[PDB]
Parts: structure tokens; sequence; C-alpha cells
């Protein structure tokens, strides 16, 4: 019956709230606090991306530019390193080839400073668009799992690879065909009175990856290996030649697909020990041809950090934020200062 | 030819004619989607998005999922459908409510009347309609109470005229009053065929004996209104769609804002950069495929068909970047919108008590207008005045009498001729002994006071009597006569009773003749025989017209009765003036023989009556005159003078002259003591033109003064008015009222309220508000920009037809300066802001096409995507555009000036959209190099070595995108309640509460297979809790530090207001 409306704070439009208001005296202390706070963490930042050893070695066109007889020098062009203490020899490289053009690149460093922290060991490949639209949806979960899909049921994403001469390929999909094929010592082979260094090759890809990626449930009769897998694998798959996904790691380890055509990928890693100085070697069979993608193979030795390894961006960020921050703190201040506003009053702007 | 039986409900059923159900729905359940698809689709945003879903199902060309555009779409569809049929249904209750209700029917059967519902109700039947009710439909009278068979209709709602319409039954059927004679009547009626005309109707009736033939005059239309009759017999012929006044029902056309076009003109924007996006990012993906065609080997591209690849990736992108108009807020915005409109009619100081009348904004779609308003065409008699009269002062025999004597004039300075106010005491004490002169005269006047008019007395349990005039002039005449002693009660035919509070006795006069009201005399004579043997005519007129004939040798206050008129005038005072005349029997007769003659002719009516009584009317005996008040409504000098402090033009278009219009304008502080008044008051075109151009070159010649400029007003008649309306005119009188602060219209014609406004919005760019009441001017109300309308005693037809309906007019202060400034302030930053957080999201998508090799991957998941528009984004709108007040009420009324803000738009313009684009596109390069350079080769983590990936750096990306867009929202707000700590805070934590459960559940189901173990390296990783906290800082800093800039440094108005409001 009655049509009034209710007397409540908010139906009328009365509820209590607070009014931001920014005067200097509220402002200023908030930017110098902003900087106090800043600059503690973008030096220690700093200081902990500062700390992180590393080496890279660019082993691509050594089967071009590296001599086969002795161990000649690397190009300063090609080497990086970072160390606590001063390198005396430049590393070195040579060629080396066995039966049916196995070639191998033979790589000697020297680690002058007692690494406490667990080495790890990556491959940088550079100009690979694995972030590629037709390239990152390219290939079979379901064969992931370990199940043997018929041939009219694969995945139609993984097309341009998909049932070869009327035979279920059993790794469809552009990732797994274009996978990266060089094979590392596993070893970093001591020299001149230096004891040898093993590595770990397990325990590197994802603990959700080592649980998704299952033992295939396929025969040996009925697929075939990727176009570019036939070199390894001749004549197709047999009983002892099929592969285990779930075992072989460095096929998972590749299967993540990367953001940027700049991307590590781990390969080996050793945590229980330390890595003293001296001399090592270290031996890559080369098989993969950077001719294509036109990208430079690296071979990275590094450690780890509380940020990741030798990258100085989250420190300078956080000092330019406390630099922008103290250099406004003094420019209005000073503006303040010598001119006030002189205009707290209406004057009747309207 | 329509047949129609008498009382056979099943015969003339077999034609089929329509049901007397009335339906106003929109939708029903049976064909909801084939219409409400097409509506949904007529709009721009809704079909390309449809086409969009519809280019998103071929194959490998979706760069997200298949059904990540259509959900959305379906969830917006859903929304709007379920809001369409709440508001169908809100009004189907009304329909239901006012289609249900009772109805008196004869029965065939049982032989009399019984109850039954407007539903049943069915063509032919014999209802009985009673007193104050509305017509069912269309019906032909069979007989009534009266020994006649005459009734009394209103058409307050069909039509303007709120004068009594006398219909009258045929007198060879009037004779059935009882029911049980009812039975032995048989026939049929021949009426025409259902139209929209209103006062033509053709037809045949065949009764017992002889055909009659029908006409307008016996036949009542169904927006009449009964009054003064017991009850009718009445026979249906058109009912539901087929009758008369509800066959051409009208359509309120949508009306659109400048908001709508403004949003129309960012929407195309948004479109062209659309295109120039895809547009550029193709050509670079050809570009670089062509170039490139050995580097890619190992993605095994189709070469000899690239050019098809072409068209193939063209919509790759389109998809990828359909993001980029938000389909979300088009239906946002009209939430907005009606939440406004909820919180806006539910107001205490917009409630009326004294008739329990709220604000109801009827369209929602036009509250943002209320802050930008520049002209308003108002109403005098209704809208500015209580329209209620009240018998003021009386002056007869030369002498004045008010009961509240001002202290002006009260001492009667006797200046030859008495001029000054006197009580009624002393009427009395001079009126009770029969020693003065003036004392029969006074006698006179006093019952010319209760006997000359046409009311009619209703007697009640409680004793107090009531009168029902067919104007409230006369009302007011009656009651402030008959309130001294001389009483106004039952009146039977042919004579006037008069109770006499004074002596304690009644007498009664012998009513003989009444003439009839004329527009055009202005007079109304009323001829009576008094027990004393004596005639007398009794004569009612203006103060222009019976002054002309009358005997100056015998009455000696004609200059008092001139001084008193003018006085009166001059306050706007309607005044009336009274006379009187003696006649002998045989001028008597000669009269009633000249009456006999005139009403023989029944073709002439309005010549023939008004001559014939005019034929006696050559010398009358002037007794006085009579003044009555129209007091203004409570507030409106103060609210009309705060609107114009605001800067808002004011047309009060009055039916008054020009002095009476003027003073009353004076009065309602609209003009001033020294506004320069431009009056226009000419018969002749020519003359009228000249004056015009006098003005327009007087004007021109010299500079406009800040002062000479603000204090100039217009005044202009009915037919300068009329002749300034033409097309070869129409241009001076514009240019000649946009300079002038205030225009009074005087003289003006109904219709013609309308051409005044129809006349502006069609050669000017400013916003209208026509406010009214009654129906007389309701073409008015759906004419301009914003329609209001008044709940008066002219009856609810404008407040049904307005877009919004106010109790009285001093609302309109608290109307538009805070519930306009605010509801423009609002709505705006709830748009310009919908532009800002999507581009500050999916721009991201295209700084990547730089990375990808220009192939156009998707950096976040697909359904993340997705319900970044539906669960984390969709609050902070709410609550700044229905919760914000960017200044308190109690300051906005105070500086009306605040009004100009949103009067010109400086809240909302392309060039600050453009403004909001290009900071979304900062932002989002922000985030986008900030994120690349920390997940440089992915070697960003502390967990064994392991690295991250494509997806655990989208989600980083996604949640510092959230988190600025939220930090944006929070240093745009100004209230800080509580649902603004809801909306931001509250959905910054409920994405990150929300984001590890649908990771770690939803991906076991084939959903979202992209999320397998980001969890983990995600929150787990050091360095997310970093770049979440270096990175919005970074990117709000200059946001920060340009808002205290523009505060402390280079303020506004409000940004003076609110730190006043802060600190007092
Ligand atoms: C390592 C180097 C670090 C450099 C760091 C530099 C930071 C600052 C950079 C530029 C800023 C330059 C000068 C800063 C000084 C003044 C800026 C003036 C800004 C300006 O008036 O218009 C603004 C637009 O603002 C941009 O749209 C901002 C425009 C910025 C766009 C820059 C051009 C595009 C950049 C794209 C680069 C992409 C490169 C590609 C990289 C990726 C390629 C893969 C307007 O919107 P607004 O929200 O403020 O509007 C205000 C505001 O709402 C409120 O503060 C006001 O009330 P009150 O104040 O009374 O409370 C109110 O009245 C209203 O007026
Ligand atoms: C490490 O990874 C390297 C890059 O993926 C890979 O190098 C490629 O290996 C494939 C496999 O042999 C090569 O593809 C063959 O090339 C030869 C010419 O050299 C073609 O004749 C051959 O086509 C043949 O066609 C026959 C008839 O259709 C068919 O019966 C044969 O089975 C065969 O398919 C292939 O096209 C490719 O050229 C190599 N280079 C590049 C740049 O791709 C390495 O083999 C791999 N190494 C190991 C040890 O896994
Ligand atoms: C990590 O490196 C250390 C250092 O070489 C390895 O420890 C050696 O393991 C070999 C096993 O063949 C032993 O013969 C050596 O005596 C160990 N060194 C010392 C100082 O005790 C360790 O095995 C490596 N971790 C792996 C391979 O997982
Ligand atoms: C630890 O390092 C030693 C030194 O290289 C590894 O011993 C070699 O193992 C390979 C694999 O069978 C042989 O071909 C070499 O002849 C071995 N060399 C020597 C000097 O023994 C040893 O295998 C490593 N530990 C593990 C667990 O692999
Ligand atoms: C493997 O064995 C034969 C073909 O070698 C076939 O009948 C069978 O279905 C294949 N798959 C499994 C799971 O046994
Ligand atoms: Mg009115």
């Amino acid at each position: 019956t009655s049509k009034k409306p209710p007397n409540t704070a908010f139906r009328q439009q009365r509820l209590k709230a607070w009014q931001p208001i920014l005067s200097p005296q509220s402002v200023l202390p908030l930017l110098i606090f902003v900087a106090c706070i800043f600059t503690p963490i973008g030096i220690g930042l700093i200081v902990s991306a500062t700390k992180v050893q590393d080496l890279t070695i660019d082993y691509s066109h050594c089967d071009t530019k590296a001599s086969t007889t002795a161990f000649e020098d690397i190009p300063k062009k090609y080497i990086k390193y970072h160390f606590k203490s001063k390198v005396e020899n430049k590393p070195q490289w040579r060629l080396t080839e066995n039966e049916n053009g196995e070639q191998s690149c033979e790589l000697q460093f020297e680690i002058p400073n007692d690494i406490k922290k667990s080495i790890f060991i990556y491959y940088k490949i550079t100009n690979f668009y694995q972030n590629h639209r037709r390239y990152v949806q390219s290939f079979d979960t379901k064969q992931i799992l370990g199940e043997p899909i018929k041939k009219d049921d694969l995945d139609t994403s993984c097309s341009p690879i998909r049932s070869r001469e009327d035979k279920i390929i059993y790794p469809c999909g552009l990732i797994a065909n274009s996978m990266f094929n060089d094979t590392f010592s596993q070893v970093l082979s001591g020299i001149d009175d230096t004891e040898d260094y093993n590595l770990t090759n397990k325990h590197i890809s994802w603990s959700i990856d080592r649980h998704r990626f299952k033992t295939t449930k396929y025969n040996a009769s009925d697929i075939v290996p990727p176009p570019n897998w036939m070199k390894k694998y001749p004549d197709g798959y047999t009983d002892e030649n099929l592969p285990d996904i779930h075992t072989w790691e460095e096929f998972q380890v590749w299967m993540r697909t990367a953001a940027f055509p700049k991307f590590y990928k781990l390969t080996l890693k050793n945590e229980s020990a330390s890595l003293p100085k001296g001399k090592y070697q270290m031996n890559i069979e080369l098989n993969y041809p950077i001719s294509l993608f036109g990208g430079t193979k690296s071979f990275v030795l590094t450690t780890n950090g509380a940020i990741g390894g030798r990258n100085m961006s989250l420190g300078v960020l956080y000092l330019i934020v406390a630099g922008l921050c103290a250099l406004f703190g003094i420019i209005f201040l000073v503006k303040l200062i010598f001119q006030p506003r002189a205009m707290g009053d209406h004057t009747y702007l309207n | 030819p329509r047949v129609i039986h008498i009382n056979d409900s099943l015969a003339n059923s077999s034609f089929g004619y329509s049901d007397n159900h009335i339906s106003t729905t929109k939708y029903n359940f049976a064909t909801f989607l084939p219409k409400f698809l097409f509506q949904e689709f007529s709009k721009y945003a809704n079909l390309f998005f449809l086409c969009t879903s519809a280019i998103q199902q071929v194959p490998h060309v979706s760069p997200t999922n298949r059904y990540t555009t259509i959900g959305t779409l379906l969830v917006v569809l859903i929304v709007s459908a379920m809001k369409e049929c709440i508001e169908d249904i809100k009004r189907a209750n009304s329909d239901k409510e006012l289609n249900n209700s009772t109805a008196e029917i004869f029965s065939e059967a049982h032989d009399d009347f019984v109850e039954k519902r407007w539903i049943d109700i069915r063509v032919g039947d014999i209802i009985r309609v009673k007193s104050e009710e509305p017509i069912p439909a269309d019906t032909i009278i069979l007989s009534s109470s009266e020994p006649e068979g005459l009734c009394y209709i209103e058409t307050a709602n069909l039509d303007g005229e709120t004068n009594l319409k006398i219909k009258q039954s045929r007198v060879e059927t009037a004779k059935f009053i009882d029911v049980k004679t009812l039975k032995n009547m048989n026939g049929k009626v021949v009426s025409e065929q259902p139209n929209s005309s209103l006062y033509t109707y053709e037809g045949t009736m065949t009764l017992n004996d002889r055909q009659i033939p029908l006409s307008p005059d016996q036949m009542i239309l169904r927006g009449a209104t009964l009054r003064n009759t017991a009850w009718i017999f009445g026979l249906v012929i058109f009912t539901g769609h087929e009758t008369k006044l509800l066959r051409n029902a009208t359509a309120t056309p949508i009306k659109r804002t400048a908001v709508e076009k403004i949003i129309n003109r960012q929407i195309i924007a948004l479109f062209t950069v659309l295109i120039v996006l895809i547009l550029i990012s193709s050509i670079g993906n050809v570009i670089m495929s062509t170039a490139d065609a050995k580097h890619l080997s190992y993605l095994y591209l189709e070469g000899t068909n690239k050019a098809g690849l072409f068209f193939k990736d063209f919509l790759t992108f389109w998809i990828l970047f359909s993001n980029l108009v938000p389909i979300s807020l088009f239906v946002t915005v009209e939430l907005i919108k009606y939440y406004q409109a909820f919180m806006i009619g539910s107001d205490l100081d917009l409630y009326y008590e004294k008739t329990d009348t709220p604000t109801v904004v009827r369209t929602s779609s036009l509250v943002e207008e209320l802050g930008q308003i520049e002209y308003i065409f108002s109403d005098k008699t209704g809208t500015l005045t209580r329209n209620i009269m009240e018998f003021k002062s009386c002056s007869i025999a030369g002498h004045c009498y008010i009961d509240k004597i001002p202290e002006d004039k009260t001492a009667t300075v006797e200046d030859g001729i008495e001029v000054g106010y006197r009580k009624f005491d002393d009427l009395k004490k001079k009126l009770n002994d029969p020693s003065d002169e003036d004392s029969p005269i006074i006698n006179d006047f006093l019952t010319l006071l209760a006997t000359c008019h046409t009311v009619i007395p209703e007697f009640q349990s409680d004793g107090s009597i009531k009168y029902q005039a067919a104007s409230p002039d006369e009302g007011a005449l009656v009651q402030g006569g008959a309130d001294l002693g001389y009483k106004f009660i039952i009146r039977k035919p042919n004579s006037v009773t008069v109770l006499l509070e004074e002596t304690g006795e009644e007498k009664e006069y012998q009513l003989l003749n009444i003439c009839e009201f004329n527009s055009t005399r202005k007079r109304m004579s009323a001829i009576f025989r008094f027990p004393d043997g004596s005639i007398k005519l009794f004569c009612k007129g203006a103060d222009t017209v019976i002054l002309e004939r009358l005997d100056d040798e015998a009455n000696q206050y004609v200059e008092a009765t001139m001084r008193h008129l003018e006085d009166y005038a001059s306050e706007g005072l309607r005044t009336l003036c009274l006379a009187m005349r003696d006649i002998s029997e045989g001028e008597y007769e000669e009269w009633n023989s000249i009456y006999n003659e005139a009403a023989t002719t029944l073709d002439n009516r309005a010549e023939k009556l008004d001559e014939a009584a005019n034929l006696i009317e050559k010398n009358l005996i002037l007794i006085g005159a009579t003044a009555i008040e129209d007091k203004l409504q409570d507030g409106v000098p103060e609210t009309i003078h705060t609107l114009q402090e605001a800067g808002i033009k004011i047309w009060v278009l009055t039916g008054d002259r020009q002095e009476t219009a003027i003073n009353i304008g004076m009065s309602c502080r609209l003009l001033s003591e020294d506004m320069n008044l431009l009056i226009i008051n000419e018969e002749t075109r020519d003359d009228t033109e000249r004056n015009l151009l006098e003005k327009i070159n007087a004007l021109n010649e010299h500079q406009l003064s800040t002062h000479d400029m603000n204090t100039l007003a217009l005044v202009i008649d009915g037919k300068s008015l009329g002749f300034a309306l033409e097309p070869e005119l129409e241009d001076y009188l514009l240019t000649v009222a946009k300079l002038c602060k205030a225009v009074i219209c005087c003289r003006v014609s109904p219709l013609q309220k309308a051409l005044v406004v129809k006349m502006v919005k069609r050669k000017s760019s400013s916003l209208l508000l026509a406010i009214g009441d009654g129906a007389n001017d309701v073409s008015m109300i759906q004419a301009a920009h914003v329609g209001v309308g008044i709940s008066g005693m002219e009856g609810m037809q404008a407040a049904r037809s307005a877009d919004i309906a106010v109790g009285q007019f001093k609302f309109l202060k608290k109307l538009l300066l805070v519930h306009g400034s605010w509801s423009y302030q609002r709505i705006s930053v709830a748009i310009l802001y919908s532009f800002y957080k999507n581009t500050a999201l999916y721009m991201t998508q295209f700084w990547y096409v730089f990375a990808n090799a220009f192939s156009g991957q998707s950096i976040m998941e697909s359904w993340t995507m997705s319900f970044y528009n539906l669960f984390f984004t969709v609050w902070p709108p709410f609550v700044i555009g229905v919760f914000d007040q960017f200044v308190s009420s109690r300051l906005l009324e105070r500086y009306p000036q605040l009004y100009k803000l949103g009067q010109k738009g400086q809240f909302f313009s392309v060039y600050i959209f453009w403004g909001w684009i290009i900071n979304g596109f900062f932002h989002s390069a922000i985030v986008f190099i900030g994120t690349i350079l920390i997940y440089r080769y992915g070697f960003a983590l502390n967990m064994h070595g392991e690295l991250a990936d494509h997806w655990s750096w989208g989600v980083t990306v996604y949640t510092t995108s959230v988190i600025i867009v939220l930090g944006k929202a929070a240093l745009v707000t100004n209230q800080w309640t509580k649902f603004t700590l809801i909306a931001i805070p509250g959905s910054l934590l409920f994405w990150l509460i929300f984001f590890p459960i649908y990771a770690s559940i939803f991906p076991h189901a084939n959903i979202s297979r992209e999320y397998y173990g980001v969890v983990k390296h995600t929150y787990g990783s050091g360095v997310f809790w970093l770049t979440l906290i270096v990175l919005p800082i970074f990117a709000l800093v200059r946001d920060f530090l340009w808002k205290y800039y523009k505060r402390m440094y280079e303020p506004e108005t409000y940004h003076v207001i609110q730190e006043m409001q802060k600190y007092n």
C-alpha cells in the first residue's frame, strides 16, 4: 500500500566512506618510503645475480672452422664466461670423426674457481620459433599417454606428419620430428691431473611430464618412425628399436615448447659435489645441422641463483623505480618550497 | 458493416469478433526467440561477434578454443533475455491487474445482472455501468436513471478537453429501467467498421416497433469517464483492439542520447584500429614467410598454395584480436543505467507525502541526460501553480474587502474615491443593519455568488456539503460566497435554494432560464424570479466585455471598479465582473419567445443562442467584481532561481496575457526588476518581422557586455508566435531567443505548445526538458529529449506518457543538479574505463607477433581470457558507475555552476577516449617488455634447474595485467565505501584463489591441459612474487604523479571543491 522508500544508509546513498586526498605531506613520505624499501631489494637482487658463475661456448660451425690434428683456440667471438677469478687459458676446440661420418666436436675449457653450487648444463638454440602457432599445437596428447590410436582417430593437428605409407606414425607431431639430437659427453673429462666430473641425465624434466609421458602400448608392425628419425631407426620399428617416452627424458624436455626463439633446454646436472678448479673437456656428437633453422647452437654450463642466473632485469627495475621516486620526491619538494600554490581559496572560479 | 445482436451471446459469437483482453506485453512464451534474436543481432557488436564465432569454426584457423567466444555470446544473450523477461513480467503484472476488473453484465438465463470479469466480456451483452468508473468498451446507451436519458462524460483520457459532454439516450428506448423487461426487446445494431475517428459514428438500431438511426451523440468511447449519472444500460459493439481509440495506438519512439552517438563513434574508431592491426600483422606474416622460406623448413609449409595461406592467416589474426571490441559493455551500460534509475526513483527528497507518489523513472535509457540539459519548456497552470482555485477578494459598491489585509496599504488614504483594503468584518458590520444604501446591492451580490453558478451539491453523513462544478473557478466562487452565511444547498430543477446562516431561514428563487458560456463573449446570463415578485437577471463576464454596456448615469463606482480590476490584474488574480438588471413581464415574455425561436433552430447553437441572449443584454447595472488567486507551489521561486544560476534557459508557456504573465514571472523570481523586456505583441505579420529586425539589429550593432547579456528576457504572445514559427521567420526568432535568459509565451495554443519544441531540437544541438501536467500538453512531453510529468488534478494522462514522473516542481533542483551531475560523471567513467581494461590485456596479443614469427600465437590460455571479461573485471565498473560520487550532494547544490561541467561535455569525448586507449597501449607495452626481460630464456627459476615455458609466462602476464587494471580502478575512484573493497581487492583475491583451484582440478577433465604443473612453477617461484610487486608500481607511478600534479599545481573547480569538502 505505502509507496514511501525506506530510510537507510544504502537506499539514500549515505554510506560512510573515505575521501583519498593527495596532500604533499601524504605523498612525499610515500615516495621516500618506496625509495627506501626498493633500494635494498634492488641492490640485493643485483648482488644475487652477480654471484652467478657461468660459461657459454658457441660450438656451431665446429665442422668447418675447427682444426683436426691439434687443439686450436676458439675465437673470442664465440666464448663467454663469468667467474669469480681470472681465466688464464682460453678455451680451445678440435674436430674428430669415426666411422660413417660420425663427426664430433671436442671443447676444452678451464674452471679457475671452485664452484660450490650445483652445476647445470644446457644447450642454447637461437632463431628457433617453437612458439609458432602451427608448431605449438602439433602433437597428439593421447599417444603421449601411450594408447593404440587408430589412423582415422589421430589428432588432425599433426597433419603434415600423419600416416606415412599407410601406417600410423607413432610420434605424430612437428615437435617430436624436429628433436635436437646432439649427444653430449655426460662427463667432464678432466685433463692434466684433474679427476673427471660425472653428470646425471635423469630428473631433468617436469614431474607432471614424467607422470603423463607413459610407455607406449603400440606394437612394431603398425607404426613407422618420423621422417627425421629414419637415420637412427632404419628399416622401421622392431621389438627392440621401439623406444619408451617414459624413460626418454630428453624427449620430455624437448616437448616443452618455449616462449621465445632464444631458449635453454636442460640436458645434464650435478648436485652432489663441488666442481674443483682445473682443465675440463666436453665431447658433442654433431648431428643437428644449423642450416635447418639458421641459428647458433651453444653449450652452456651454469649454476642457479635466487632469481635464475646472471640476469639483472629485476634489480635494474627496482633501482629505476627507486630512482624515479627519489627524483620526484625532491622535484616536488623544491617546487612547493620555492613557490607554493597560493591558490587554496576558491576565488569564485565558477 | 458490423451486425451485432442485442441479447444473444451465442448468436453474435459466430462472427468471431475480438476479445476484450488488452495485452501490452512485448514478448511471450510462444514466439520469444524469433523476435528476441533479431532484436539482439540488429546491433553491431552482437552481429560482429556472431560472424567471428562462425568464422572460428573452420579447421586450423582458431588460435584458441572453438567455444571461447560463443560462450560469452550466449552468456550476454541470456542476461539480456532475462532482463527483457523481468521487465515484461513487471509490465504484464499491471496489465493483468487492470484487465481483470469487475463488470455487471446481464444474463440471458438468469435474467438479472451478475458480476463477471472484463476478460469474459463478449460483444452484444447488456451491461450496467455505474458512476465514477471508466467505460469498459464502446457501448451504445439503452437507458439510464435520468428521466430524459442524458449523462455526462469526461474526455480526460481520450482527448485534452476538460469539459463534460452531455450524451443523451434515444427517447424511444430509454423506458427500460427494470431488468425483467429487458427480455422482450429484440433487434440488431448495424454499426460501422473499426476505425480511429473519434467523433464520427453511423449505424442503425432495430427496435420492437421501428428502426432508429445512430450517431456519435449517443455513443460513449472507452477513454471517457462517466460522471453525475447513477447507472446506464450499455450494449457493447467494439472491444479489444477494435475500438475507436485503442485501434490506432501510439508508439513512443526510442530516444537516442548523445552518449550513445559518442559510443558509436568510439566503436567505429576501435573497428578501424582493429582492421589496421590485422592488416599490418598479415602483411608482416606474408613477407616473413616468403623472405625466409629456407630457415623455416621444420614447419613443413604449403608453398604452392601460399596465396591461400594468406587468407587463412588473415582470419587467424581476426579472432586473435576480436576481443578488442568488448561485448560485455553493451550490457554493463544498460545494467548500470537500470541500477541508477532504481536508486534515483527511491529517494526521500524526491518523494511527495501529501499524495503518496514517488519518482518513477519510466525510461531508464535517458538517465545520463539529466546532467546536460540547457532548455526547459515548462507549463504554468499545474506545473508552476497548485491548480486549485481560491476565492481571494471581492469589490462591490466601490469598496474592497479581503481577509488578510497587508500592512502595505491597509490605511485607506481616501484620495478622493476610497482606495484601500478592508476586512469582511466591516462588510458584515455595514450589512447587518439595513440603514446603509449599499446593503441591497451586497445582498444581490451574495445571492449571485450562490445562484448564478451551475454547481451540483452533494450531502454527506458528516454534514459537510460537497460542490461539483465543471470548472474550479466557479467552485471557488461558491465556496467564497458560502463561508460567510449564504450557503448553496440542495438544488432542485428549475430553481435554486440558498441557506442564509445570518438569519437561519432558507430562501428559494425560481430559475427561469440560463445561457451557456461562450469563449468569444466570455459571459453568462441567468434570469431568476424572487418571492417578492421581481424578475432579476444576473450576468457574469470578463472585465473588458460587459463594462462596455453599462449605464454611466446610474452607477457611481465605475472608476473604483476599474481600479479594483487594474490593481488585481497586476498580481495575476483571475477577475470576474458581476452585474444585474430588473426586468418586467413583457420583455421577459419577449425574451422567452426569442429563446424558443432560437431553440427551434437546432442547426445554429453557437451564434443563434448567443444572439438571442444578447438581444436583451443592451444595458446592465454593474454590481461588482471578484478575484480568485492561484498560488505557486512551495520552492518554485527558489528552484527556478537555482536553475537559472546554473546556466539553464527557461521558456514558460503561459496561458495568460502580457501583463499577467510578466507579473507572475516577476513573482516567480524568473525575471527581475531590471531585466529588459523585449515585448513582441503584434497582429500584423509584417510588423512582427519589423520588430524582430529591430531587435536583432539593435542587439548586433553593439558588443554584448557581461552585465548586458545576462540581463535579457523575451515575451511573445500567441498570434505573434504563430506568425514567428513560419519557415521564413523562424531564424530571427531563434537567434533573438538564444540571447535572452528567459522566454515567456502568452496566450499559447495547446497544439502550438509542441511546435515551440520541435522547432528548437531540429535547429540546435542542445538537450531539451519538457515538464508538464495534464493531457493538453502531452504532445510536448513526447517531443523534447527528457519528458517530466506532474501528478495533479488534470488526470494521470501526462504521468503515464512521461519519461520521468515527479510529484511537484521543487524536486528538479535535486533531480538535475545532484542526480544529473552524478549520472553523467559515473557512466562516462564506467565506459572509458571499460575500453581501458580490455586494451591493457589483449594488446599483449599484438606485441607478441614480433616474437612468434608473425604466426598469431595466444600468449595466454583460451579460457582465462574468456573469464577476464566475466569474473574478475565486472565489479569495478558497476561500483564506479552506480555507487561513485565525485562531489558531495551538500556542496553540489550550493555551487550549481558545476552543472556546466556536465552541460558542455567535459567528461565524455573522443579526445579522452584516445587518451585512455594510448594509456592502455603504454601499460601493455610496459608489462610485455618487463615480462620478456625476466623470462629471457625461461631460465628464471630456482627449482632444481627446471625451466619455465609458454604458459608459465602467460600466467604472469595475465596476473600483472589484472593487478595493474585494478590499481588503475583504485586510482580512479573517489568514494571508498565497502562495495569498492568488494570490487577491487575482492576481485584480486578472487583471482588469486580461483587460479590454483581451476588449474589443479579442470585439467583432469580435458578442459585446459595447458596448465599441468604450472601452479608449482608460478607460485613456488621466488621471482613471481617480485615481478608482481615491481611491475604494477613501475606502470602506475606515471598516473599517480600526474594525478598529484594536476590536483596540486593545475587544479579545476571541483578539484578545489573536493578539497573544501575534505578539510571543511
Ligand atoms: C626505460 C624508460 C622509462 C621511461 C618511463 C617514462 C614514463 C612516462 C612516459 C611518458 C609520460 C610523459 C609525460 C608525463 C607527464 C604528463 C603526462 C600527461 C598525460 C595527460 O595529460 O593525458 C592523460 C593520458 O595519459 C597518457 O595517455 C600517457 C601517455 C603515455 C603514452 C606514451 C606513448 C606510447 C608508448 C608506447 C611504447 C611502445 C613501444 C613498443 C615496445 C614494444 C614493442 C614490441 C589523460 O588521461 P588521464 O587518465 O590522466 O585523465 C585525467 C585523470 O583521470 C585524472 O588524474 C584527472 O583528475 P585529477 O588529476 O584532478 O585527479 C582528470 O581530470 C583527467 O584529466
Ligand atoms: C638428427 O636430426 C637431423 C635433423 O632432424 C637429421 O637430419 C635429417 O635426417 C633426415 C632423415 O634421414 C634427412 O631426410 C632424408 O634426406 C635424404 C637425403 O639426404 C632423403 O633421401 C630422404 O628421403 C628418402 O626418401 C625415400 C623415398 O621417398 C624414403 O624411402 C627414405 O626413407 C627417405 O625418406 C629423407 O628426406 C634430412 O635430409 C636430414 N637433414 C635435415 C636438415 O633435415 C639427422 O638424420 C638426425 N640424426 C640422427 C642420428 O638421428
Ligand atoms: C656429481 O659429481 C660428483 C663428483 O665427481 C660425483 O661423485 C663421484 O662419483 C663417482 C661415481 O662414478 C665416484 O667414483 C667418485 O668417487 C665421486 N666423487 C667423490 C669426490 O666422491 C657424483 O656421482 C655426481 N653425481 C651424479 C653422477 O649423479
Ligand atoms: C663416472 O665417471 C667414470 C669416468 O668416465 C665413468 O667410467 C666410464 O664409463 C664408461 C661407460 O661404460 C666407459 O665406457 C668408460 O671406459 C669408463 N671410464 C673409466 C675411466 O672408468 C663412470 O661410468 C661414471 N659413472 C657412472 C655411474 O656412469
Ligand atoms: C598388436 O598385435 C596385433 C598386430 O601385431 C594386433 O592384432 C593388435 O591389435 C595390436 N595391438 C595390441 C594392443 O595388441
Ligand atoms: Mg497544465
